RNA sequence: CAGGAGGUUGGCUUAGAAGCAGCCAUCCUUUAAAGAGUGCGUAAUAGCUCACUGGUCGAGUGGCGCCGCGCCGAAAAUGAUG
């Protein structure tokens, strides 16, 4: 009987020097740095927060795999998300073209809160506040 | 006490209250009395117990519900009585047991002695934990801290003398 | 910490209580001990 | 601040229809017991599913709506959870085992109403 | 007293915000009403209070446009007092 704990990496690295520490060795876990690991399955998908069922078994079985990030990340990441290096005020180009707007969210909706049928109509709400464009 | 009025059941002991002092209710082993005040002239009642006010004033109004909740814990102490627990950290140092006082080693560099009143009440079940119990509410609170008031705090370490639902904070000092 | 005005409760967390007189502030923090008497 | 509304619009969203019951299911965070509570858009769909306007609020705002006061639940916590806004003919099966299945007294139930009458508490959740 | 339904799981930083590290964000499902998520915080988290509530319970509770009277701010030099 081994409990498991919510977690999640960051998106797009693979290093693991706090992640894979005492972050989970405080609880329960076994070997770590996973750079080998965690780049085969971060590469192929990812930029827009990606959270995959965490287990900590003995890692033996091969993450890679890849769960579809969810709505208002993968809706709101390919504008560049450029600004930020100073002060937040939703500058640095933050126009995202509503027509790439659709295209980000397009058919990539499967799991929400029981549903959504389009995303780009009512999710956008929360995708450009959260990003800044009001 | 409350935005309206309140009932109080009544089981095991009696009342009376006659002598206008303060009422009683004692259980097995309870005669625990309260010294309530004059008017707000309290009701003798069936197997529940109802209180006054004659206007609302700030007067009658405050002593309104300091009038119930002082009878209302002290019909519910002298059938099983109170108890406060009392936890103790450290680094090997524990209570004993050699009369019916207790002794603790924390830097009179052998012995510490504190005796309890009339509700005697001393009882180890571990290996240095104690708790205290009794009739009262009033004095097994003091008792209990008077308890604690020998090496009270634990300001940059963990040491010292705890009660059980107390969260007491730490901070860094050389390095860490 | 006695000042003499400067009884603005700061650390948002704070209460402001009278007895026997005088007048106390009380946060959840040591470095706000206010009395103003 | 709620005088005028609120109750013009929890009762309309409780008496869209009159078979309604009761619910009550409370600690963890948002939306994986909105996965029972909201996939009562699966089991059902968008219903006022207990859309919850209060109660002694809605116990004596639903004389304005009249649906013939149900008044079961003045004990333990009372949802009016309005199950007849979307299709209340199987969705009691449905919603009781969403918290059957789950930790100790998930959802607990207090009165329903057989579109006509009210229904018993104890022949509610059979 | 009882309860806090997880797509709210960063944007730089992801070494880490998942309101509760350093920056504004002023949407939606749904229900005990919603927490654009006020506070204690460390390695994020872990959790706790209500700043929301249904329950519980039931009728004087949160501020003021202003006045009447009072309180702290107020320490001497032969023994005191209107």
């Amino acid at each position: 009987v081994v409990a498991v704990v919510k977690l999640q990496l960051p998106a797009g690295k693979a290093t693991p020097a706090p992640p894979v520490g005492p972050a989970l060795g405080q609880h329960g876990a076994n070997i770590m740095e996973f750079v080998k690991a965690f780049n085969a399955a971060t590469a192929n998908m990812g930029d827009a927060i990606v959270p995959v069922e965490i287990t900590i078994y003995a890692d033996r079985s091969f993450t890679f795999v890849t769960k579809t990030p969810p709505a208002s990340y993968l809706i709101r990441k390919a504008a560049g998300l450029e600004k930020g290096a100073h002060k937040p005020g939703r500058e640095k180009v933050g126009r995202i073209t509503w027509e790439q707007v659709l295209e980000i969210a397009k058919q990539k909706m499967p799991d929400l809160n029981t549903t959504d049928l389009e995303a780009a109509a009512r999710m956008i709400a929360g995708s450009a506040r959260s990003m800044g464009v009001e | 006490s409350r935005i309206g009025r309140l009932p109080i059941p009544v089981p095991k002991g009696v009342s009376v209250e006659v002598a206008p002092g303060r009422v009683k209710v004692k259980g097995p082993k309870g005669e625990l009395e309260v010294p309530v005040s004059p008017e707000m002239r309290v009701v003798v009642e069936e197997g529940v117990v109802r209180v006054e006010r004659p206007s609302d004033e700030r007067r009658h109004k405050s002593l309104h519900g300091l009038t119930r909740t002082l009878i209302a814990n002290a019909v519910k102490g002298v059938s099983e009585g109170y108890s406060k627990e009392l936890l103790i950290k450290g680094i090997g140092y524990r209570a004993r047991l050699v009369g019916r006082a207790l002794e603790l080693t924390v830097g009179f560099s052998h012995p510490v002695v504190v005796e309890p009143p009339e509700g005697i009440t001393f009882e180890v079940p571990e290996p240095t934990r104690v708790r205290v119990s009794g009739i009262d509410k009033q004095k097994v609170g003091q008792v209990a801290a008077n308890i604690r008031a020998i090496r009270k705090p634990s300001a940059y370490h963990e040491k010292g003398i705890y009660y059980a639902g107390e969260p007491v904070r730490l901070k860094p000092g050389k390095a860490g | 910490m006695k000042v003499r005005a400067s009884v603005k409760r700061i650390c948002d967390k704070c209460k402001v209580i009278r007895r026997h007189g005088r007048v106390y502030v009380i946060c959840e923090n040591p470095k706000h001990k206010q009395r103003q008497g | 601040r709620n005088v005028e509304l609120l109750a013009t619009l929890k009762e309309n969203l409780e008496r869209a229809q009159g078979s309604f019951f009761l619910v009550n299911y409370q600690g963890l965070p948002a939306k994986e017991t909105h996965a029972l509570r909201q996939a009562l858009k699966q089991n059902g769909a968008r219903l006022f599913v207990a859309k919850n306007t209060l109660i002694r609020l809605a116990l004596k705002e639903l004389g304005l709506p009249e649906l013939d006061g149900l008044q079961g639940p003045s004990a333990v916590v009372f949802y009016e959870d309005p199950v007849a806004a979307a299709k209340t003919l199987v969705q009691f099966a449905k919603s009781n085992p969403k918290g059957i299945p789950q930790v100790k007294s998930g959802l607990l139930q207090g009165q329903i109403l057989t579109a006509k009458d009210v229904e018993a508490l104890a022949e509610l959740p059979t």
